């Protein structure tokens, strides 16, 4: 999904709010902040109501302005809440009643997702690959900066996982694929407008094709 | 008004309202308190792995990170498939999750606010030298910067270079801070 969450390479942001080794304070800066992760795990591991991939996608589905003004942990409160409503476990009415006010949620999905592709290639370290020049409206774990770009395989994972574009929509057809560490030269991604050397993206097999 | 924020209850009220689930018997006793693991167990452990690698040519860590971490019993949620990336005299590695906040939780700890910031997520992939410089880390012009974007299930830790002046130190070495493990800082000798 070409949403505002796909931030890599966006220009105009200021300084990162940190100097190295500066005190970052406690893990949780407010008494509620452990809840989004805790309740996500309740949903994933105890209830089996959704996957972690569905949580990433439901956050991507926040209305764009809403995403841009919402602190990280709050996005997950909104996302997990949205999933509980979409899955018929909770109602928005009861959330707002208990909250004592508005509890706007992420927007409905505009895509049913897509299955893991049946046709893929097993790549080897050192091989040149191109990221498939494809547009996916639903969940995808390919940041736009690498779409259609060429890089070299640094690693093929020894484990396999469900294709995010399917499991991120709770589909039954996510199968399993390994991922590949694909190394791109900085100039392949951003031309002359970068100060970096290389960028390594961890890409599912189904996002790739021979160069 | 145009581009205005949606009206919302205080976030504390919304978060505790979601915790609706408990009243339906969907949250085991002591469940969220148990997870609140996050504060005590998940911890930048990564330093222990680095100090071991530095003193034990275990430095297994670079070929099968998962196996190496498993030896210490430090695999866990968001840290099940581990890859350690080695800094060299010509290479500096840095980790981000441009799409969200993906981090090797069990060995680095939960990510800090700055790592989750739009500033870091947008900028480090494109101008890592400037970002690090602004953060207080000057990378020498003769060193390549490699940014790892945590886009799937691999969870990364940086194995930084061992600084001079630490020869013979005890596994004292564990000057390996959270920022060293993420890759934005270089270990400092007092
Ligand atoms: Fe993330």
């Amino acid at each position: 999904m070409d949403g505002v969450h796909d931030l890599a390479g966006v220009q105009g942001f200021g300084k990162v709010p940190h100097t190295v080794n500066a005190d970052i304070g406690p893990t949780f800066h407010a008494e509620w902040e452990h809840l989004p992760y805790s309740l996500m795990f309740a949903g994933v591991a105890e209830l089996g109501a959704f996957s972690v991939d569905e949580v990433r996608y439901v956050v991507e589905r926040m209305e764009p302005r809403h995403y841009m003004m919402t602190p990280y942990y709050e996005r997950y409160v909104i996302g997990v809440a949205t999933l509980m409503v979409e899955k018929g476990i909770l109602t928005q009415d009861e959330l707002e009643s208990l909250a004592g006010g508005p509890f706007p949620l992420s927007r409905p999905s505009e895509s049913e997702g897509r299955p893991a592709p049946v046709e893929t290639t097993t790549f080897e370290v050192g091989q040149r690959v191109r990221v498939r020049d494809e547009y996916v409206p639903g969940h995808i774990r390919m940041p736009a900066y690498c779409r259609g770009r060429v890089g070299t395989i640094s690693h093929r994972t020894t484990e396999k996982w469900p294709f995010p574009d399917a499991i991120g929509h709770g589909r039954n057809d996510a199968g399993e694929e390994p991922t590949y560490h694909v190394k791109f030269a900085a100039e392949e991604l951003f031309g002359s407008d970068t100060d970096g050397g290389s960028v390594v993206v961890d890409l599912f097999e189904g996002y790739l094709e021979p160069a | 008004t145009e581009n205005a924020a949606p009206a919302q209850a205080p976030v504390s009220d919304r978060a505790w309202a979601l915790f609706a689930l408990d009243g339906k018997g969907l949250v085991p006793d002591g469940y969220v308190e148990g997870w609140k693991t996050f504060e005590e167990d998940f911890s930048p452990r990564g330093a222990e792995l680095v100090a071991r690698a530095w003193t034990d040519p275990f430095r297994l860590l670079l070929t099968d990170g998962t196996a190496a971490v498993a030896q210490y019993g430090y695999l866990g949620p968001q840290g099940e498939y581990i890859v350690a990336v080695e800094d060299t005299p010509t290479l500096k590695n840095v980790i981000v999750c441009s799409l969200c906040a993906c981090t090797a939780w069990p060995i680095l700890g939960l990510p800090p606010t700055w790592y989750k910031s739009f500033e870091y997520r947008a900028r480090v992939v494109r101008e890592p030298r400037k970002v690090l410089s602004e953060m207080g880390t000057e990378i020498a012009s003769d060193i390549e910067i490699r940014v790892y974007d945590t886009t799937a299930e691999t969870r990364y830790m940086v194995l930084p270079q061992r600084p001079a002046g630490t020869e013979g130190w005890s596994q004292q070495l564990q000057i390996v801070t959270k920022d060293c493990l993420i890759g934005v800082a270089i270990p400092q000798v007092p």
